[PDB]
């Protein structure tokens, strides 16, 4: 969970090569789905972040 | 007499004007509206859309 | 708790580090951001696990596996 009353669970782990990358070759410790943030307006997440 | 008759009426319900939503009965957009947080805080707020024209009601969530 | 040996996300060594950047610290009274960048952490990755650290190794050293109160 994130301070923000966004909480999960894992539902697939995957290996640093499927991983998608930028150009400076940093891969995200973990992705999460944007369909979370309209209807729970978490502005703060995006502002801490 | 006159403040009587003006006294003997009752509490009229005017709402809130708006021409976005449609209507499914009359279609004529003339469609009051009233928004509020009522579902549960897990989903956002509930409107509810009442066609003055005709006497439609309908829900959005 | 000791430093972690590798980054968590490029893989990269950091533990090494560590005693030489404290010591950039208060030695050479630098700020953090140089500090961080004198020792070549350049993604932000490395920079996050060296600077969000709480050495936690320095407390549980004073004691005792034995005899805690409440």
């Amino acid at each position: 969970a994130s301070r923000h009353g966004q909480k999960g669970t894992i539902g697939i782990t995957y290996r640093r090569e499927d991983m998608p990358f930028t150009a400076e070759g940093i891969v995200p410790d973990l992705i999460i789905n944007p369909h979370a943030i309209p209807s729970r307006m978490t502005v703060a997440h995006l502002i801490e972040c | 007499a006159k403040q009587n008759l003006y006294n003997a009426q009752g509490a009229t319900i005017e709402r809130s004007v708006t021409d976005r939503f449609t209507c499914g009965k009359c279609k004529e957009k003339k469609v009051s509206y009233y928004q509020l947080q009522t579902r549960s805080a897990d989903e956002p707020l509930t409107t509810f859309c009442t066609c003055e024209a005709c006497g439609n009601r309908w829900k959005f969530s | 708790m000791i430093v972690p040996v590798r980054c968590f996300s490029c893989g990269k060594v950091v533990g090494d580090k560590w005693e030489s950047y404290l010591n950039l610290l208060q030695e050479d009274e630098l700020d953090e951001g140089t500090a961080l960048s004198r020792l070549g952490l350049k993604r932000y990755c490395c920079r996050r696990m060296i600077l969000t650290h709480v050495d936690l190794i320095e407390k549980f050293l004073r004691y005792n596996p034995l005899e805690k109160r409440d």
